[PDB]
């Protein structure tokens, strides 16, 4: 019922060889849409998700990223005395909710470390430390940054998102399902067994391991939901068991694009 | 630990022969410098492409690495990781789905 | 967001 909007920007004083020093990556609920960096300059759409974009709302998002780039430029040559590389991030965007209610997002990092966030609800800032409290003041004072960014979260992220929802609405509606594949390995005496899900989107899934038709949790471990280049997903679960008992195992795979659970043996 | 956490895996599920995608993922880690390789018996795989930077609800990064490759029988995969963290570099080999 | 100075 719900949807997202989240962009993500990294800026980087030491981004490794051939790699941008900024960054950023939009997500649409679980898909990316668009990205930008500061090699190409150039805020781009993910085309296998907005196949038919305008070239002028575009100009807009890359104007914008653009001035993201240069703001972490200036912070990130500007850090105070608070060796080795550093970085800025920050994420924002915003929720709608199935009533159309709106939720928005904005916080800073870093190094890695919770800096700063603005609560638009408030109208409020939030530092993390003496340090961010520094900044939480001026901005304050000055009484300029808490307007901007009640229109951007609350009126342009949402503006956006119900765009993307509705140009990119093909792609995100199309149910893929998992390919799923369990095998086993026989270590010393001990036989583990592996459940993997293949392709599948959208990302939501659960994988459980039953003997038995009983669950088994205690000793099951999960890999995690990961990302495949396409824009589907994977994820995994392992579980050790007698080789005698390989048998009696199921992995048990729920997903949306299944209409009942999926049942998996080795 | 700002170490990587690394896991790597297949496109589709694996069959010697048939062409296919090899995928090395690593997280939760910082600073986002990393070096990711993905390797055909200790050698680089060609063609290899890396995901733009991006980062976890808690401000970890990540990567992704992905490259086409017709998995043989007789080959070993692997996805080797640096990173300022690691005293040496980290291989991590594919389990493959056969 | 201009942070610092
Ligand atoms: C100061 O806090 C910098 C704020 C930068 C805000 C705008 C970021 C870019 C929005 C468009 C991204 C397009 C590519 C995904
Ligand atoms: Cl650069
Ligand atoms: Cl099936
Ligand atoms: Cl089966
Ligand atoms: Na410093
Ligand atoms: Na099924």
């Amino acid at each position: 019922g719900s949807h997202s909007l989240r962009y993500f920007l990294t800026g980087m004083t030491d981004p490794g060889p051939g790699m941008p020093r900024f960054v950023i990556v939009g997500y649409v609920d679980d898909k990316i849409f668009g990205t930008y960096n500061s090699k190409s300059r150039t805020a781009q759409p993910i085309v296998e998700m907005l196949p038919q974009e305008d070239q002028e709302h575009w100009d807009t998002q890359t104007q914008k990223a653009q001035g993201g780039e240069r703001d972490f430029d200036w912070n990130l040559n500007r850090l105070p005395e608070r060796k080795g590389s550093h970085t800025m991030q920050m994420m924002f965007g915003c929720d709608i909710l199935e009533d159309g209610s709106i939720r928005g997002y904005d916080q800073y990092a870093f190094d890695g470390r919770d800096f700063l966030a603005f609560d638009m609800d408030t109208m409020t800032f939030t530092a993390a430390d003496p340090v961010a409290e520094i900044t939480k003041r001026r901005w304050e004072t000055e009484g300029t940054y808490a307007e901007r960014w009640k229109h951007e979260l609350g009126t342009v992220c949402v503006q956006n998102l119900r765009r993307y929802l509705e140009h990119g609405k093909a792609a995100l509606k199309r149910r893929v399902q998992p390919e799923v594949r369990v095998w086993g390995k026989e270590a010393d005496g001990i036989l583990t067994l592996s459940c993997h899900a293949h392709g599948f989107y959208p990302r939501p899934i659960t994988i459980s391991w039953m003997k038995d038709g009983m669950v088994r949790d205690q000793e099951t471990r999960w890999g995690g939901i990961v990302p495949n280049s396409d824009g589907t997903y994977h994820a995994s679960a392992a579980i050790d068991v007698l080789p005698e008992d390989g048998d009696k195992y199921w992995c048990r795979v729920e997903h949306a694009s299944l209409p009942q659970p999926g049942l998996f043996s080795w | 630990d700002l170490t990587p956490k690394v896991q790597v895996y297949s496109r589709f599920p694996a069959s010697a022969g048939t062409k296919n995608v090899l995928n090395c993922f690593a997280a939760g880690f910082h600073p986002p410098k990393i070096s990711i390789t993905l390797m055909k018996d200790g050698v680089p795989m060609e063609g290899a492409q890396y995901s733009d930077m991006s980062f976890n609800d808690d401000w970890t990064f990540q990567r992704l690495v992905h490259a086409d490759f017709t998995p043989s029988s007789g080959s070993t995969y692997a996805c080797k990781v640096e990173h300022e963290t690691l005293k040496e570099p980290q291989v991590y080999k594919w389990d493959p789905e056969f | 967001g201009i942070i610092f100075s």
